[PDB]
C-alpha cells in the first residue's frame, strides 16, 4: 500500500486526503481513459466521472486492495460503461497520447524530464543516495538510516532537500 | 505554528508514509486552505512519476473540478 497514510485518513472521512490522492493519480487516470475515448475533452470528462464514482464508492473500499488498484478498476468500469452507453463515435505504447495530447504539452514534458534528471545528477551524493534508496529500493526511513549510518531524522531531511532541489528547478517550468 | 517550509517537509514525509499523526492532520488541514501547498504536493508527485518514467501530463488538471464537485457531497464513510 503505497498510499497507506492518506488511505488511513480517507477511511476516517477526510476529503482533503482524497483530494491529494486525486492530485497524485489524475495523470495516470487521464492517460488510461484517453486510450478508451480518443478525445481530449471527453477523456477529461470521463476521468472526472471516474474519480467522483470512486469517491461515492468509498463505503465499499475495505482496504483489502491497494487504493490505486481499487481506483484503477473503477476507472475501467467507468470507461467501459461510458463507451457501451455511447456506442460508436458519431491502446498500445504511447500512440493514444501522442495523437491526442497538446503538442505544447509534449514539449513541456520533454523539458521537465531533462530538468529532473539533470537536477538529480547534480545533487550531493548523500541527497541522491537517500532519494534513490527511498524511491527505487522502497526502503523505509529507518532502513535507509541503517544503510547510510545516520539518524532517521537526517534521512527525512535529506529526502526533503532532494525533492526541494528538484522542485525548485521544476517550478518555473510549471 | 508550522512554517510553509515545515509543511512542505511534512508533505515529503506523507509521500513516503512516514509522517507523524499530528503533522499529518495539520498538513491536510493546511492543504484544504492553501493552493500553493496543494501545488507543491502536485509537483512532488509529478517529479516522482518522471523519475519512474510513469505517465505525466504537465499542467493538465481535473483535480480542481473533482474537488469542487466533491465539496457538494457528504464526507466519505468511516470504516
Ligand atoms: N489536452 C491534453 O493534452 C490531454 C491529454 C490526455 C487526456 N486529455 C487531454
Amino acid at each position: 500500500e503505497q498510499d497507506q497514510q492518506l488511505v488511513e485518513r480517507v477511511q476516517r472521512g477526510d476529503k482533503r486526503a482524497f483530494d491529494l490522492l486525486v492530485l497524485k493519480y489524475q495523470h495516470k487516470i487521464l492517460g488510461l481513459i484517453v486510450r478508451f475515448v480518443h478525445d481530449a475533452q471527453e477523456a477529461q470528462d470521463v476521468a472526472q466521472e471516474a474519480f467522483i464514482k470512486a469517491y461515492r464508492a468509498l463505503g465499499n473500499f475495505r482496504g483489502d486492495s491497494a487504493f490505486y488498484t481499487w481506483l484503477y478498476r473503477i476507472a475501467i468500469n467507468t470507461a467501459k460503461n461510458h463507451l457501451v452507453a455511447r456506442g460508436r463515435r458519431p491502446f498500445e505504447g504511447d500512440h493514444a497520447l501522442k495523437d491526442i495530447e497538446s503538442p505544447e504539452r509534449a514539449m513541456l514534458r520533454d523539458e521537465i524530464e531533462a530538468t529532473v534528471h539533470q537536477t538529480i545528477q547534480q545533487l550531493p551524493e548523500d541527497l541522491r543516495t537517500a532519494l534513490t534508496l527511498r524511491e527505487f529500493e522502497g526502503l523505509s526511513y529507518e532502513d535507509i538510516a541503517t544503510v547510510m549510518q545516520c539518524p532517521v531524522g537526517t534521512v527525512r531531511s535529506r529526502i526533503f532537500r532532494a525533492r526541494e532541489a528538484i522542485d525548485k528547478a521544476l517550478q518555473p517550468l510549471l | 505554528m508550522m512554517s510553509r517550509e515545515a509543511l512542505q517537509e511534512t508533505l515529503s514525509a506523507v509521500m513516503d508514509n512516514e509522517a507523524d499523526e499530528l503533522e499529518l492532520r495539520r498538513v491536510l488541514a493546511a492543504c484544504g486552505e492553501d493552493a500553493e501547498l496543494r501545488s507543491t504536493w502536485s509537483r512532488y508527485q509529478l517529479a516522482r512519476s518522471v523519475m519512474h518514467r510513469e505517465p505525466t501530463l504537465p499542467k493538465l488538471d481535473i483535480a480542481a473540478a473533482v474537488s469542487a464537485a466533491l465539496a457538494d457531497e457528504a464526507a466519505p464513510p468511516k470504516a
